[PDB]
């Protein structure tokens, strides 16, 4: 799972190499930049069923075609699981900022997913339109301070980006 | 492989469940003391050389039959072998500590490690006496307690970390038993 | 692999014996008949996409578990390795139906599935359940008695077509049960 | 096993493909030729006896010296074991022309053909004698129509290629 | 792999002792006799092609069900695969005879043959029937007692190389039984 | 394990071949010049007691550092050690010159000696030191012929190049 500690421990097993200095160091920056991640994962958590109705409402408020029968939230159900796909992008984003790295996005979030919504027909754009309605949504300092939005913010365009 | 953060978000994930507040106070100290765990590794990593030969060397002198011809440790090409086990397995219990999480020593060194030994004849007791001493060496380096050396650290209470790298040198032990 | 003839071939070959008259009567049909099976294959692939997608997405609705945490379709990479493996299924019974015998599916496909199925933890039943539903969508398409799409064809009975087809989906269930 | 078949089949699932419209096209080929290679089968299941007498007669007749002592037609057990080879080819073309390629030969004649022969101090031209023998024989019309010919011929000049 | 030297060298290695002149007159002998050593090894690969030949044929003309359909020696492919074999067994078979040990034979040959002969349906009693034959042969080359084929030797016993090819022969029929 | 007969069938082996002329040939070496070194095997094995002790003497005579507090050896035990490793080597070199070639040296002493070496800190110069002191103590013809000298001879600077 990609963070600052598997990073350096995976490069120094593929060298056959104890940790060194530079690791360390490396780690360092966990305990710097923990503080603003963690605060972005405690609003993100105290309040993501809040978030996700937002976001869900802003991508078929962007795309009411969505709702035409045949296409991918033509009914209740389909609108539902909808809602439930954002939460999970959010849960996502709330595991990175925990972690410290992509890792919980790239694997649980991003690995198959063009394959899946191409397969299902499911407009990657609508994906798009929920996440980057969040990214603009995000207010510093009413809901996190600034360095707690940047954190949370280069997670959503990382998912934006990955989906682009 | 997890750390001690991706640990946590594999168990909430489990429960749909998203990490918060509440979920926190194991991960921000592990920040908090983080200082530690990186002098802990340091302690360690600074010594590793005289570990490993003290902890073959000391298996040894314990049951010298090993040495003899038919011994598991006889021929250079043995001796060199099993050195050079007792260093991988000392540096993945070092990332073990690094990481607070026992998975990279467990996927990437002891799955499949009791098959292995069992295969080349590889005595698993006498291995457990190697990893055993070396427990010994790594807890006095972590607590500053070595007879033969000391080092600096600004002074405080590092049980935990102790502890802590015995339980992956313990797993070892209990991967190949 | 084998073919319809090359079948009949091996079963000969196995009592020394030439392939006469009183042999081909069934492989003569076989090419009579051959325009309908070309036909039945194409009803198959040109609707390939939407089969595979429907089955996976009826499998899942049926069984809604296997889409929770812990599920074996829980995140996105494995729900795209599912429907991948269901569009490969797809495939070999689709070779299947153009050879007019299993032995590509048999060969390339079924055999060591089940082994690797438990070894994953790959869900056999649930796998089963998709399978059966692509042999309802197949047998549909190829007597062009799909209830959404209808295609073009000089009318004319596939009835054992359908029932050649179903049988190779069947094997699927055979191996991994 | 080389058929019309089994070749496009093999080339899709190399990559990973449907059947497609080359595919089906090719297979309509079978249907088309299938009326002369399965006439020229049935002319030879019903007669081979006679055509691997004849065969077997003109490799004797060619090379007498197969007949001395120490050559591989030494008595008569030997000579036996020659004209059950010849027919073991005969079913093998009677096979590739009901299967509409040269799989059984490939398979199950010229695979391993020339490590045997060699061994065995069987002297390939001995084989050749029999097959282009049979080649030479055959008379169309009398014994079977034009493009039935084309096909037993072309297989009978398969063997010889592969022997030569 | 050893030779009939380095095989001395293991055994005293075992038990931490010098090879000395107690130890030597069997190796001392070994060299002594080493020209009909030569000699030996010489008449068997100068008529390796022959005996393959003839020991195959030889299997197949007393159980000629090998070569019906279903029979293992069966279209050229399988009976090339054969006639593969017997040399193959000999090439090793005449190492050890070189070598004065029978552990290339054993290692490189034999290891892991029998199971290979299992998976591959190889008939296991026809295979040593043919390595019967190529003992009989090899017996006779060496001391120069074939019917039809008689070699140049400068006259004496080769008694013990024709039981120690016989030996190493034997040790085939062991491993695949 | 390296001698005569495993090169040239180790060789054919690789090629697939019976062996053949220059195998003989090879191996007819052998025979012409066992006597010589067998001759240094067996004084070797006649009188290694005492070789072994001249040896040792040699390297602590030389490095008397050796016997301080903290290096190689540095109590009683240690340099009983020291005397044995001589014995395994001088046992080695008996082994190669019944053998007529490298293996034992090259598997059981040489074969991850540096490693060994590095690791216990035991000074490579002090083997050095006992093994070329071993040559050029040997006294010709006094301790065996020159032929039987050129062939212990051979495999101590083999062993002291190992070294170096
Ligand atoms: C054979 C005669 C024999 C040994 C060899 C030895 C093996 C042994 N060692 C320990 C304990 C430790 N070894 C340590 C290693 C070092 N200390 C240093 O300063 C350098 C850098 C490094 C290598 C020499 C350390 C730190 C310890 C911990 C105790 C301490 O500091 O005093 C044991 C004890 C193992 C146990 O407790 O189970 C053994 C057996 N002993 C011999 O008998
Ligand atoms: C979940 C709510 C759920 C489903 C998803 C769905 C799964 C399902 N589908 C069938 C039967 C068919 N599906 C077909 C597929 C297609 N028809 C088309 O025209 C396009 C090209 C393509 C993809 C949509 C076809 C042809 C059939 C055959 C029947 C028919 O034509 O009406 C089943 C029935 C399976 C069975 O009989 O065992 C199921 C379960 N069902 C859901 O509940
Ligand atoms: C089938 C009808 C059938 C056979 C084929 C044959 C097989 C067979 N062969 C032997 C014994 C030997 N074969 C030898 C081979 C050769 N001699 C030569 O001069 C050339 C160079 C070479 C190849 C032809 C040799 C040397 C012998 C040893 C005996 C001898 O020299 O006469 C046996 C006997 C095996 C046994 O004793 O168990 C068999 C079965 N026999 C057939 O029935
Ligand atoms: C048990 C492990 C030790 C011990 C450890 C303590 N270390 C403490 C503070 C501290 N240590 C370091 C070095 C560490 N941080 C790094 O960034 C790197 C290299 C990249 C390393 C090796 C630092 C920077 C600090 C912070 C204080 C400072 O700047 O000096 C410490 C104090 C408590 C705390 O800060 O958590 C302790 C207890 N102390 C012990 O006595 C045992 C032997
Ligand atoms: C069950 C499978 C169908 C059905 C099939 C029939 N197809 C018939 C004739 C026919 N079909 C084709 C197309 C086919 N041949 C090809 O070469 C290729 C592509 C390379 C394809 C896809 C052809 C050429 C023909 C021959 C007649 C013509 O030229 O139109 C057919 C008629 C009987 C027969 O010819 O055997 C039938 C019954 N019909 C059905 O109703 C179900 C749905
Ligand atoms: C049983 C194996 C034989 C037999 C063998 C004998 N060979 C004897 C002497 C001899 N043979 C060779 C040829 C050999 N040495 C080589 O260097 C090479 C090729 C590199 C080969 C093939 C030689 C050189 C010699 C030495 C005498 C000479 O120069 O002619 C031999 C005599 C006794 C002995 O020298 O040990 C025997 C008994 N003799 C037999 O009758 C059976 C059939
Ligand atoms: C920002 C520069 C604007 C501003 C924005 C407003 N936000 C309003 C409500 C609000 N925002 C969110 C999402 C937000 N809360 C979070 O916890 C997270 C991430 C963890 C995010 C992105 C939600 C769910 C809500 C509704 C609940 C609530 O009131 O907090 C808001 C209220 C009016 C509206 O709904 O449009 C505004 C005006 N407010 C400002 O003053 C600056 C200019
Ligand atoms: C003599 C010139 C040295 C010296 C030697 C010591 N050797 C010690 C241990 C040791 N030696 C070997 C190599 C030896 N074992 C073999 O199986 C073979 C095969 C040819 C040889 C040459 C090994 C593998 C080991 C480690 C295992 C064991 O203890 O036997 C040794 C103990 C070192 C320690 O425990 O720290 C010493 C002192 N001593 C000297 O003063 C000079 C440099
Ligand atoms: C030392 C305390 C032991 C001892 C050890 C020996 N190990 C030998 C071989 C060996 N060890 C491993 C596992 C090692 N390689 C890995 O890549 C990893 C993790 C990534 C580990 C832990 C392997 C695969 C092998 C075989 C390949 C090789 O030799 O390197 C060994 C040689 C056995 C032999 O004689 O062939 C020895 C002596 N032996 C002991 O007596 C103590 C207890
Ligand atoms: C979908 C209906 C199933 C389901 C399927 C999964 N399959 C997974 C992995 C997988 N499948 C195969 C076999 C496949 N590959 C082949 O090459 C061939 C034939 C040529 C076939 C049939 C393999 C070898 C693998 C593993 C390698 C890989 O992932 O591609 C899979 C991933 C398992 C995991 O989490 O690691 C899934 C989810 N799962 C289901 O719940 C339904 C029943
Ligand atoms: C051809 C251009 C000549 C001609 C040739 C004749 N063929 C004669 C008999 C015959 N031919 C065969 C082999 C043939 N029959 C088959 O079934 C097959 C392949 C399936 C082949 C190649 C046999 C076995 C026989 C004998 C039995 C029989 O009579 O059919 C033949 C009879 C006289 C002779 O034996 O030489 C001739 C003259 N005949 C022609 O009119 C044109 C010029
Ligand atoms: C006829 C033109 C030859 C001739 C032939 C002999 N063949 C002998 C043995 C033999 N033949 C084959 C090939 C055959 N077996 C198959 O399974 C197939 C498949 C198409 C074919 C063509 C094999 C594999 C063997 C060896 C096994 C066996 O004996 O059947 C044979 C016996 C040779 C011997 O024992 O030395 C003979 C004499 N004889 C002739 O005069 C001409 C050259
Ligand atoms: C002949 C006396 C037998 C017989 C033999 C067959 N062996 C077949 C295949 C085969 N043999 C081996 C082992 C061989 N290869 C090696 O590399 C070594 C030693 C280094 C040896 C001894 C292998 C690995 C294989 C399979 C691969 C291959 O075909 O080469 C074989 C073909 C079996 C098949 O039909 O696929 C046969 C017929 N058969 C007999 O009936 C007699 C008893
Ligand atoms: C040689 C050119 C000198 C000479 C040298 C002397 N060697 C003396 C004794 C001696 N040498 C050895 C080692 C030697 N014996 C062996 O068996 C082997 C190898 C297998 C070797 C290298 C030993 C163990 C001994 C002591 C026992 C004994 O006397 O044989 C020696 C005695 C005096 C001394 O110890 O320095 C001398 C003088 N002698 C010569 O005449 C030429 C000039």
């Amino acid at each position: 799972m990609k963070s600052v500690i598997t990073t350096v421990v995976s490069a120094a097993d593929a060298a056959g190499r104890f940790p060194s200095n530079s690791d360390l160091e490396s780690i360092q920056g966990n305990i710097q930049r923990s503080a603003a991640r963690l605060e972005a994962a405690e609003k993100l958590a105290g309040n993501h069923e809040a978030v996700v109705k937002e976001a869900g409402d802003a991508c078929f408020a962007k795309y009411a075609y969505l709702k035409n029968p045949g296409e991918a939230g033509e009914n209740q159900e389909k609108i539902n699981k909808c809602y439930r796909d954002v939460d999970h992008y959010m849960r996502l984003v709330n595991y990175c900022l925990v972690v410290g790295g992509t890792g919980p996005l790239d694997e649980w979030g991003i690995a198959g997913a063009r394959e899946v919504y191409r397969t299902l027909n499911l407009p990657t754009s609508a994906y798009v339109a929920s996440i980057a309605y969040t990214r603009d949504r995000l207010c510093v300092p009413r809901d996190m301070s600034a360095q707690a939005g940047v954190e949370f913010s280069a997670y959503l365009d990382y998912l934006i980006n990955a989906l682009s | 492989m997890l750390d001690a953060f991706s640990r946590v978000v594999v168990n909430s994930d489990a429960k749909a469940a998203y990490v918060g507040g509440s979920d926190l106070q194991a991960l921000k100290s592990f920040i908090a003391d983080g200082n530690k765990r990186l002098d802990a590794v340091n302690s360690i990593v600074s010594n590793a050389s005289c570990m490993v030969s003290d902890a073959v060397s000391g298996m040894i002198c314990e049951n010298p039959g090993l040495i003899s011809p038919g011994g598991n440790c006889y021929t250079n090409r043995r001796m060199a072998a099993c050195l050079r086990d007792g260093e991988i397995i000392l540096r993945y219990v070092s990332y073990a500590l690094l990481a607070g999480d026992a998975s990279v020593l467990e996927d990437r060194c002891l799955n499949g490690l009791k098959e292995t030994y069992i295969a080349l004849g590889v005595p698993t007791n006498s291995s457990i006496r190697a990893v055993s001493i070396m427990k010994a060496q790594a807890v006095a380096f972590i607590t500053n307690t070595a007879t033969e050396r000391k080092m600096s650290f600004a002074a405080g209470d590092c049980t935990s970390l102790a502890s802590e790298v015995a339980s992956y040198f313990d797993r070892v032990g209990a991967a190949i038993s």
